[PDB]
């Protein structure tokens, strides 16, 4: 199906599927992963660009409320992260755990993605639902570097406890 | 899995993050793989596995809740 073709990066098959406008390019699979989520997760750059340029919604969420930008960051796909940001992805989008894309880039040591996220304004001090800030998921060298870079970019380093509309 | 207090080889590395251990450090041994306490956690929520139970998907480990939400 379309989801497998996006995971595998079968660009011709994806293009032919998108040509049929009766197909819904935003529709998620059984766990809410859209074509764009899979292409971003698996680093399929050509398919990501095609989906975005043909109109795919950038901030779609899967069953765990991850966006394509969470998945690209978690799996270290630097070019895809930059493409998503260029096309207005919410850089501080939160999933069901209150995690932002920077949490995953930090946790997985995706250093260049984490640095690019902070260069584009990603907040370093926003706790998830369990009180953990993104940069505190990083190993020390990266953790220290990202706080310094954020300070130099005019962020405030005060810890921000989690809040959302339904929290209290 | 079991908690250990490290006094092993200088070559020893965490299965998740590939960093080394300090003498006396509380670590986890799961099936012969060694982890920092902060690394033997679910890849999605970063929290400890309830009762030590995890589920693998493509080389990462998940708690039951996140595994069922995303991959089951
Ligand atoms: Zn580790
Ligand atoms: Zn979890």
């Amino acid at each position: 199906d379309i989801f497998t073709q996006c995971r595998e990066g079968n660009a011709v098959a994806v293009r032919l599927w998108l040509d049929n406008t009766e197909n819904d390019l935003n529709q998620g699979d059984d766990h809410g992963f859209s074509p764009l989520h899979w292409a971003c997760r698996e680093g399929r750059s050509a398919v990501v660009e095609m989906l975005i340029m043909r109109g795919a919604r950038i901030n779609v969420m899967n069953r765990g409320d991850d966006t394509p930008l969470h998945l690209a960051a978690s799996h270290g796909h630097r070019d895809i992260v930059q493409k998503l940001l260029q096309y207005k992805a919410d850089i501080n989008a939160v999933n069901e755990h209150g995690n932002v894309p920077l949490h995953y880039a930090c946790f997985w040591g995706q250093d260049q993605v984490a640095e690019d996220l902070v260069a584009n304004g990603a907040l370093v001090s926003i706790c998830n639902k369990y009180g953990e800030m993104p940069v505190d998921k990083a190993k020390a060298p990266l953790r220290e570097l990202l706080r310094e870079r954020a300070e130099k970019m005019g962020q405030n380093l005060n810890r921000i406890p989690y809040k959302d509309t339904f929290w209290k | 899995s079991e908690n250990l207090y490290f006094q092993g080889s200088a070559s020893a590395t965490c299965e998740r993050c590939k960093g080394g251990f300090a003498p006396a450090e509380k670590i986890v041994n799961s099936n012969g793989e060694l982890y920092h306490e902060q690394c033997f956690v679910c890849a999605q929520c970063f929290q400890q596995f309830p009762e030590g139970l995890f589920y693998e998907f493509e080389g990462r480990k998940y708690c039951e809740h996140d595994f069922q939400m995303l991959f089951a």
